[PDB]
């Protein structure tokens, strides 16, 4: 079969810094390659779309470049980053061969450019337990996660129970809530639900953990402040069954 | 982007509802259509293409095209709270895909027994928060946000993919004051009368 994939997923950088988004397509030779932006509640644009009788190009200027390497790797590119070059961008491809095929994107790459990396901010975590009101009226017990405080948006929180992840009875926001509506640099929060059966609750040797994973500054990226340099991590939250 | 078109506002229909997205296209030449699903916080995934005239069914999804008034559509039967997305129009020509900006479609679930109820949860002693789960309302109730810019709430979640646990609706509401009880989070939202408040 035929995949494709992109990377980094997502990259929280400095104004003025280097881009280099990787796109890599499997199973088939000398396919349509091309790279598209998309903004917030609207479709992808097309910036670049390349194949075997030439380069296809946005008519809007842009400050990205492509470059293809390999049959099937493709690359996008900036020397200097500019605040407006934040977006999601998506790499997809089609068949050149008989017939169609294709027509897939990546996973996307999801780019923060910050004009000020002091505003970088990762998540406080806690899980609350749950009302012992609930556990009598339903024989149902949930747990929620906060993730709040955290700049810029995007966590990945996951449940771990017993050492195990786990979905069955998870909620989660889709997407975070701005702490500070009316701010434009405003920090943001996230909740999830872990709901499960009072019995299991009630066991005290089960272990519950929310664990959500954020995504900032570098090892390479400078940092003076006296706060942790607010780095790429694991930030996490956990709770004991209890029988009462 | 005015060359494919999506006029549409966000849709939205009960669980097992039937559900129609619409799509208009400028160029007659155009050689063939498509529609995307996409979550949010995720790359687009491929529905249905077409490239003939009248319908194309496949499982739950029919692609209708007519070449003449260039309009493209995507109906979805036994909606399903799954495919809650937002829905993306692309048409190919010469093998460039121009994309619309896309209409969110919303399928709410079907609460068989509802069992509303405000609950107190308790800090695990590390935050300084108090939360509270409205949970298990039916899918007709609406979650306004608090008026108090103090208090905060999540509306609708949603359910892991993996997920083999039936769903129920909730939503949590927090805040640090001391005044912030339960009692009142969800005031200032139209909640069932018979909406259980455990007294502690």
């Amino acid at each position: 079969s035929q995949t494709i994939h992109q990377w980094p997923a997502t990259l929280v950088q400095p104004v003025g810094s280097p881009l280099s988004l990787e796109c890599t397509v499997e199973g088939t030779s000398n396919p349509n390659l091309y790279w598209y932006r998309q903004a917030a509640g609207r479709g992808p644009q097309l910036l670049f779309y390349w194949g075997p009788f030439g380069q296809i190009s946005s008519e809007v200027p842009q400050n990205l470049s492509a470059s293809r390497p390999q049959d099937r790797q493709f690359i996008l590119s900036s020397k200097k980053l500019l605040l407006s070059d934040s977006g999601f961008y998506l790499c997809a491809w089609s068949e050149t061969g008989l017939g169609m095929g294709g027509w897939q994107f990546g996973e996307g790459s999801r780019l923060t450019v910050l004009e000020d990396l002091k505003n970088v901010f990762p998540p406080e975590v806690a899980v609350f337990e749950p009302s012992e009101a609930e556990i009598s009226h339903t024989q149902k017990a949930t747990l929620v996660c906060l993730a709040t405080g955290f700049y810029p948006d995007h966590v990945e929180l996951s449940w771990w129970v017993n050492g195990k992840e786990v979905h069955s009875g998870v909620c989660t926001d889709p997407q975070p809530l701005k702490e500070q509506p009316a701010l434009n640099d405003s920090r943001y929060a996230l909740s999830s639900r872990l709901r499960v059966s009072a019995t299991f609750w009630q066991d005290p040797r089960n272990h519950f953990r929310c664990q959500v994973q954020f995504y900032g500054l570098s090892e390479n990226d400078e940092w003076t402040q006296d706060r942790a340099k607010p780095v790429t991590q694991i930030v996490s939250a956990e709770a004991w069954g209890r029988a009462d | 982007q005015k060359e494919v078109e999506q006029n549409s506002g966000p849709l939205s229909v009960p669980e097992g509802a039937i559900a129609s997205l619409n799509c208009t296209y400028s160029f007659l030449g155009s050689q063939s259509f498509f529609w995307y699903r996409q979550y949010s916080g995720k790359s687009p995934e491929l529905i249905m293409f077409t490239y003939r005239e009248g319908d194309k069914e496949d499982g739950r999804f029919t692609a209708q095209l007519n070449k003449a008034s260039q309009h493209v559509s995507l109906l979805i039967r036994d909606s399903q709270p799954s495919d809650s997305a937002t829905y993306l129009c692309a048409v190919n020509d010469g093998g460039r895909l121009t994309f619309g900006d896309g209409t969110t479609l919303t399928v709410k679930p079907n609460i068989q027994n509802p069992d509303p109820a405000v609950y107190q949860l308790r800090d695990s002693k590390s935050s300084d928060k108090s939360v509270c789960l409205f949970t298990d309302f039916d899918s007709q109730t609406n979650v306004s946000q608090s008026k108090d810019s103090d208090v905060y709430i999540t509306d609708k979640c949603v359910l892991d993919m993996r997920s083999m646990d039936f769903k129920s609706n909730s939503a949590v509401a927090w805040s640090n004051k001391s005044d912030f009880a339960c009692a009142n989070a969800f005031n200032n939202s139209i909640i069932p009368e018979d909406t259980f408040f455990p007294s502690p």
